[PDB]
């Protein structure tokens, strides 16, 4: 609860509350609130902003259901303490529910809870396995006259020939061959290892991490299953 | 050929370029090869003609025989410097089969269509721009007729490109002696059909071998860029 959050607020000092909050038809968003301003009312009636990303004709302000005031935690990363505390869409408004032209987190639940009103069952678990790429430089652009993009990261075969100064040192994974081969060759762990620590710190549960299969920094971190709404937000 | 070459090298150079008869300058492209078409004639009659398979004649067949018989020893003569064989890599495109066809390439002996028996011939393609047309031609011939000579018989043409349960005796199937050392060897043993007539002393043969030998060495003792590619980080 808030009563709670409330402590936590003092538990840690914290000021500001933000990073990750709304999240688009696409993905992730935030706004920052001075530490005060939080207080029940806040917990009970929210805060509201407006449109931008899906919205038509003027002024559709949307309540920001300061919510899942569970889904609340100290973000490592930001400077000065602050409780990243999601929000359950903008609820709507006075009706108070599906954020304008979405409420992805809402839809989530409608679904979820709707599920529940069928009887087909009671709880749906989702355990996604998302992989990601970790590179060094990413340059690209496009324009009347041309277009392009370039990717680089010590690793990705390509780089062998490449001259450095501390110079080459040549251990790296060649095209579909980033296969848990031990270090010298493994851009590195510490980045993963590390990501886990924080992942859990943030509150997820890690199950194992490792290098996927790609010449230039394909990394995977696995995370224990959940409930759509939770996992999704995880 | 000796001129054909001098002229190329030269205009080529006089134009602004370097010209090179190497068989496989680059990888994944086409490395020039010297096909050699041939036929012998008596008076103004090419005893290579007749009936029996694609025009042609008994006579020819022993020839088709001859080559096929000492193919290896020949390519030691008409396929030097190592590079030679980086072209004579099993293709399907690449003519490493010891058969004859009028198609079904892969087939190292092509009896081109004909028309006028007036010009019926044999194209043995495998030889590469790198041989003393002298030795090469000689050895081509020299054999050709030892076949023509003591019977020796082709058997049937291919017309069934390589590709047959790879093994499925397609494996069994006679090969163009791909690989110098190997080729070098053949010649060491084949001596004979060369040696015959005087066209070829033991020496000649010896000396020859003896030479190609060195290069073959320099080549294998010197470690290769790729080896690092694959073998380095072990
Ligand atoms: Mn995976
Ligand atoms: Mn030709």
């Amino acid at each position: 609860s808030a009563e709670h959050v409330l402590t936590m607020l003092n538990e840690h000092e914290v000021k500001f509350v933000d990073l990750r909050f709304t999240d688009t038809k696409g993905k992730e968003q935030h706004v920052t609130i001075p530490a005060h301003q939080v207080n029940a009312e806040f917990f009970e009636e929210g805060k509201m902003f407006d449109g931008s990303s899906i919205g038509g004709w003027k002024g559709i302000n949307e309540s920001d259901m300061v919510l899942m005031p569970d889904a609340s935690t100290a973000v490592i990363d930001p400077f000065f303490a602050d409780s990243t505390l999601i929000i359950r869409c903008d609820i709507l408004e006075p009706g108070t529910l599906q954020g304008y032209d979405r409420d992805p987190r809402s839809i989530a639940k409608r679904a979820e809870d709707y599920l529940r009103a069928t009887g087909i069952a009671d709880t749906v678990l989702f355990g996604p396995e998302p992989e990601f790429f970790l590179f060094d430089d990413i340059r690209f652009g496009a324009s009347i006259s041309g277009s392009h993009v370039a990717i680089d990261d010590i690793e990705g075969a390509w780089n062998s020939s490449t001259k450095y100064e501390g110079g080459n040192k040549g251990h790296r994974p060649g095209v579909k061959g980033g296969y848990f081969p031990v270090p010298p060759v493994d851009s590195a762990q510490d980045i993963r290892s590390e990501m886990c620590l924080v992942m859990e710190q943030m509150g997820l549960v890690v199950e194992a991490h490792h290098h996927e299969v790609a010449t230039a920094g394909q990394n995977e971190v696995a995370t224990r299953f959940n409930t759509m709404t939770k996992k999704a937000d995880e | 050929i000796q001129i054909y070459k001098y002229v190329v090298h030269n205009v080529a150079h006089r134009f602004g370029k370097t010209a090179t008869f190497m068989p496989k300058p680059m990888f994944g492209d086409n490395g020039s090869g010297m096909h050699c078409h041939m036929s012998l004639a008596k008076n103004g009659t090419n005893l290579f003609s007749g009936d029996k398979y694609a025009g042609l004649s008994e006579q020819a067949l022993y020839y088709i025989g001859g080559v096929i018989k000492h193919a290896k020893a020949i390519n030691a003569l008409a396929n030097p410097t190592t590079n030679s064989y980086k072209r004579l890599v099993p293709g399907y495109e690449a003519p490493v089969m010891l058969a004859y066809s009028a198609r079904n390439r892969s087939a190292s002996i092509r009896i081109p269509v004909v028309a006028s028996p007036k010009a019926r011939r044999i194209e043995v393609r495998f030889p590469d721009p790198a041989a003393n047309p002298y030795l090469c031609f000689a050895a081509l011939l020299m054999a050709g007729l030892d076949g023509i000579k003591n019977k020796i018989h082709p058997g049937e043409p291919m017309d069934k490109n390589l590709y047959d349960l790879p093994p499925e005796e397609a494996k069994e199937i006679p090969q163009v002696a791909g690989s110098l050392e190997e080729a070098l060897n053949a010649l060491d043993l084949d001596r004979e059909f060369l040696k015959a007539g005087g066209v070829f002393t033991d020496e000649a043969i010896d000396a020859y071998i003896a030479l190609r030998r060195e290069e073959d060495d320099r080549v294998r003792m010197t470690p290769h860029p790729v080896e690092f590619e694959l073998y380095y980080s072990v």
